[PDB]
RNA sequence: AGUUGAGAAGCUUGCUGGAGGUAUCAGAAGUGCGAAUGCUGACAUGAGUAACGACAAUGGGUGUGAAAAACACCCACGCCGAAAGACCAAGGGUUCCUGCGCAACGUUAAUCGACGCAGGGUUAGUCGGUUCCUAAGGCGAGGCUGAAAAGCGUAGUCGAU
RNA sequence: AACCCACUCCCGUUGAAAAGGUAGGGGAUGACUUGUGGAUCGGAGUGAAAGGCUAAUCAAGCUCGGAGAUAGCUGGUUCUC
RNA sequence: GGAGUCGGCAAACAGACUUUGAUCCGGAGAUCUCUGAAUGGGGGAACCCACCUAGGAUAACCUAGGUAUCUUGUACUGAAUCCAUAGGUGCAAGAGGCGAACCAGGGGAACUGAAACAUCUAAGUACCCUGAGGAAAAGAAAUCAACCGAGAUUCCCUUAGUAGUGGCGAGCGAACGGGGAUUAGCCCUUAAGCUUCAUUGAUUUUAGCGGAACGCUCUGGAAAGUGCGGCCAUAGUGGGUGAUAGCCCCGUACGCGAAAGGAUCUUUGAAGUGAAAUCGAGUAGGACGGAGCACGAGAAACUUUGUCUGAACAUGGGGGGACCAUCCUCCAAGGCUAAAUACUACUGACUGACCGAUAGUGAACCAGUACCGUGAGGGAAAGGCGAAAAGAACCCCGGAG
């Protein structure tokens, strides 16, 4: 992968109160991703710029919600969301 | 960042530029997402400033 | 080029401040002007405690048409029209009856 | 009772999809007679 | 399709009239058979779909001036 | 409202309205409505009348609340149980969970909801697809046919049940 | 029995339902029932044949054009003397 | 250019940009995801799976290019078969699809009228299909006239609803001759003309610049209105500004303007084409079955051809409405050719004894939308506070309604 993509596949984290909790119990913490993001060139970013180890990535697709206004049907975008896992001891920094 | 002074650079020069500039964007991403970046017009200053380079890299050929 | 610019000193010609005397502060679009110390309003907001907190009753200024107004000649002490000279390398903006540059 | 619609996306897309319409040359008199009026779907 | 192969000839239409006139829409066709012809000089047979006119041409200009016609407008037989 | 002509109609004024109107004589007409089981909106009568969708069934206490037959919890009754329980496929598309709400929607009320607003939620080498293979059938380089569009079909490549 | 069907009565007919329900009723290892995909159609298809079915439409579907078809037939046709 | 700006519904709150020239407008360029003729192979459009070449990474790839089919040309190559033919590869050039109408062709109805209905009409219309262009087609007499003459094609007005034609019904319908718009011809002993270039000049188009002349008074919330007196004019019935303005603003008459693109017309050089080689043979003429000529077989001439035949060579051949004789007039079987003519989906300016929200487009408003249908397809309703938001602080009843 080139130079270019390391800085395009990471959307930045997600907040959440279940992504709170991983990220203490488990050391597993919860990323927003390009939509075409594979876990193999996640996994490469993450360790190029966090300067951490990571094991393993899960991933998956989130639907955009459609709220309706006075005006018709309106949608959000697609997005797409990754649960990346460390090693037993380290943190990832901001 | 003009465009003037780009064009005083060599193709090695205006490929860390870019990696630069596009770390730098990435750093802003970063803070947006968690809420902490009030600098809200830098956003769109370091889109363009991405662009600009590319275009005067593409004048070289 | 524009006839009536910002910080300009005008005189009010037709409206209810027909008379006064005044700086422009800002240029509207719409052909629109506000002139500072006259067409003076009153608005009333109801203060909702969130998203900060509101007073009550504000004194602003309120915009008039761009053609109620006209700027002021101090040189016979009374309202004249515009008129862009011939340039020798730029515009410059001169009073109708004097034939002398607007300052 | 049964009643006459019975939803399938699958024949949906081949009896009135687009690549259906695009095949015969009829076909494609329908499709250029909806982009005429202005039609927002132009296909099922 | 049912075209001669040396002068264009293809089907027309026209009319049936009965005694009492009434007209109906017909087609006339060519009388158009497949034949070999031997070319002396290519020293092989070269088989066509022309009309029974178009055997009266190939006698009159031989198969050699017939053939380079059709091939100038790029008649593939 | 008053008045004037034989009539279609004209004239003068009170109140409302808040910016346009057109004498006279001519010229042009989308020139006059009660009917067409006329067309479009609004509103009556029937009439506060029928009905409120399986005849498994409800009774108390407590709580919240502006307000409780219907919401939540407790005690006690009933009903299904080869379903009125649980799970796949099709189909649907956020209806799923939490906080805040009750105008409209719910054939009654609603503090409740599949309703309104905002946030959150779906993690696979082994599960289902895709990828490999073909059935019926389809398309089909050349080809053969056909006024033209085109029809059939070989090599081939799509097509799961 | 499940499943497929529709012989009788009553209810319902502004229906809970533009063809149902409760009670009884026929077949139920076969000329059976059923899911998924595919093929045949408008003077044409399909039919153990009722002129039946072809999207609640059938002695010739639906849709857009010829088209404001034609109507020696009904209806209507607006201010004053 | 010359002071504000970060598009609208659509407002608020933040971050900012700039006289060291921003926002904005015009010319040139750069980037240009996936789908769609879609073109590397498939496919349920916006998806799935690849191969080759060059360079770069060492891990499970990246960047940048090629890989559809057919036609024409070209190089190599090679079956049955000896030679070579079919075939097979590699390079170039071209096409493909869309568009409201106009044009030239291929196929081609019925309702209806005839007060029924077959011939006939409707009508070679509707529709379907193919091809080209900014226009297309046609065009330089084997044409007419009538013993006098005209002189290519196309379009308009007459001749004229005439001569004809017609179940001689309903209907269809010329030409000769006149008046006009346009003006032009050139080649097969190789030309006019047209394209594509490179030059010589001019004019237009894509943005802009200057642009004159009014004060006082009364009513009024507000003068442009009342009254009095002036000024400008190649600019005086434009738009809107707090009620009705030549002199308040934007404009208007009239003049100025283009770094750079487009287009047109002119010179003058090049190349290509025009182009079919050599004046026209399976052609003219003929018989049978149709079509077109206003002309429906009729005394029925002329053009065209599905089937079958078939001349002469300027002392020769075609036409002059059956046919013959005599006269007159043209030279078919090879080509190119502008203008006058047809249309408008699209762009600009101006105008209207056109509409004013049940009207005018289906659509003044987020309309081919909501909604209806499996689909093709059908298809709505819905404008206005005020000059300016100054859009109602604060108090009271009520559920913080
Ligand atoms: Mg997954
Ligand atoms: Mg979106
Ligand atoms: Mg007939
Ligand atoms: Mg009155
Ligand atoms: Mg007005
Ligand atoms: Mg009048
Ligand atoms: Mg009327
Ligand atoms: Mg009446
Ligand atoms: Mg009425
Ligand atoms: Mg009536
Ligand atoms: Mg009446
Ligand atoms: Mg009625
Ligand atoms: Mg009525
Ligand atoms: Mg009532
Ligand atoms: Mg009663
Ligand atoms: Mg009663
Ligand atoms: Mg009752
Ligand atoms: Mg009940
Ligand atoms: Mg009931
Ligand atoms: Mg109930
Ligand atoms: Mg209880
Ligand atoms: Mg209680
Ligand atoms: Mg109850
Ligand atoms: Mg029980
Ligand atoms: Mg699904
Ligand atoms: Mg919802
Ligand atoms: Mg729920
Ligand atoms: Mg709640
Ligand atoms: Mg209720
Ligand atoms: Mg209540
Ligand atoms: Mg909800
Ligand atoms: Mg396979
Ligand atoms: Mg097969
Ligand atoms: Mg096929
Ligand atoms: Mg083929
Ligand atoms: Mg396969
Ligand atoms: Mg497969
Ligand atoms: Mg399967
Ligand atoms: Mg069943
Ligand atoms: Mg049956
Ligand atoms: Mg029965
Ligand atoms: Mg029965
Ligand atoms: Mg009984
Ligand atoms: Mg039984
Ligand atoms: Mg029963
Ligand atoms: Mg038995
Ligand atoms: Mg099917
Ligand atoms: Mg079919
Ligand atoms: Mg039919
Ligand atoms: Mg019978
Ligand atoms: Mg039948
Ligand atoms: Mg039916
Ligand atoms: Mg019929
Ligand atoms: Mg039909
Ligand atoms: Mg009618
Ligand atoms: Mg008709
Ligand atoms: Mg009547
Ligand atoms: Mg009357
Ligand atoms: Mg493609
Ligand atoms: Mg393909
Ligand atoms: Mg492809
Ligand atoms: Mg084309
Ligand atoms: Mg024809
Ligand atoms: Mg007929
Ligand atoms: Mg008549
Ligand atoms: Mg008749
Ligand atoms: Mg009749
Ligand atoms: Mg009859
Ligand atoms: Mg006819
Ligand atoms: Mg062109
Ligand atoms: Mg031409
Ligand atoms: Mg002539
Ligand atoms: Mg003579
Ligand atoms: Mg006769
Ligand atoms: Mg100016
Ligand atoms: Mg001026
Ligand atoms: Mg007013
Ligand atoms: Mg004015
Ligand atoms: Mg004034
Ligand atoms: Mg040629
Ligand atoms: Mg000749
Ligand atoms: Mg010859
Ligand atoms: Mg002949
Ligand atoms: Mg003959
Ligand atoms: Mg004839
Ligand atoms: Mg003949
Ligand atoms: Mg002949
Ligand atoms: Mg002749
Ligand atoms: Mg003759
Ligand atoms: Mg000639
Ligand atoms: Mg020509
Ligand atoms: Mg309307
Ligand atoms: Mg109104
Ligand atoms: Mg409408
Ligand atoms: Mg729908």
């Amino acid at each position: 992968m080139n130079q270019e993509r390391v800085f395009k596949v990471l959307l930045g984290p997600h907040i959440s109160e279940k992504a709170t909790g991983l990220a203490d119990g488990k050391s597993q913490f919860v990323f927003k991703v390009a939509t075409d993001a594979t876990k193999l060139e996640i996994k490469k970013a993450v360790e190029s710029l966090f300067s951490v180890k990571v094991q393993r990535v899960t991933t998956l697709n989130v639907k955009g919600k459609t709220k309706r206004t006075a005006r018709g049907l309106g949608k959000r975008n697609d997005w797409k969301k990754a649960y990346i896992a460390l090693q037993p001891g380290q943190d990832l920094d901001f | 960042m003009k465009a003037n002074e780009l064009r005083e650079k060599s193709v090695e020069q205006l490929n860390e530029q870019l990696l630069g500039l596009l770390r730098d964007q990435f750093n802003l991403r970063m803070q947006k997402a968690t809420g902490q970046l009030g600098q809200s017009h830098l956003l769109s200053q370091v889109k363009r400033d991405i662009a600009r380079v590319k275009t005067v890299l593409n004048q070289q050929a | 080029m524009q006839k009536i610019r910002r910080d300009d000193e005008v005189i009010v010609i037709a409206g209810k401040d027909k008379g006064k005397r005044g700086k422009v502060l800002k240029v509207l679009a719409d052909d629109r002007l506000v002139v500072g110390g006259v067409n003076l309003i009153k608005r009333h907001t109801k203060p909702n405690p969130m998203l900060g907190q509101q007073g009550g009753i504000v004194e602003k200024e309120a915009p008039l048409h761009v053609s109620n107004v006209a700027i002021f000649n101090t040189e016979t002490s009374k309202a004249d029209r515009v008129g862009f000279k011939v340039e020798d390398g730029k515009k410059i903006r001169v009073f109708k009856s004097t034939q002398k540059p607007v300052q | 009772m049964k009643r006459t619609f019975q939803p399938s996306t699958l024949k949906r897309a081949r009896v009135h999809g687009f690549r259906a319409r695009m095949a015969t040359k009829n076909g494609r008199q329908v499709l250029s007679r909806r982009r005429a009026k202005g039609r927002k779907r132009l296909t099922v | 399709s049912r075209v001669c192969q040396v002068t264009g000839k293809g089907p027309v239409t026209g009319n049936n009239i009965s005694h009492a006139h009434n007209k109906t829409r017909r087609r006339f066709l060519p009388n158009l058979q497949h034949h070999r012809f031997w070319v002396e000089s290519e020293k092989r047979f070269v088989r066509l779909r022309v009309s029974a006119k178009g055997m009266r041409i190939i006698d009159k200009r031989g198969i050699e001036a017939v053939l380079a016609d059709l091939r100038a407008r790029g008649e593939k037989f």
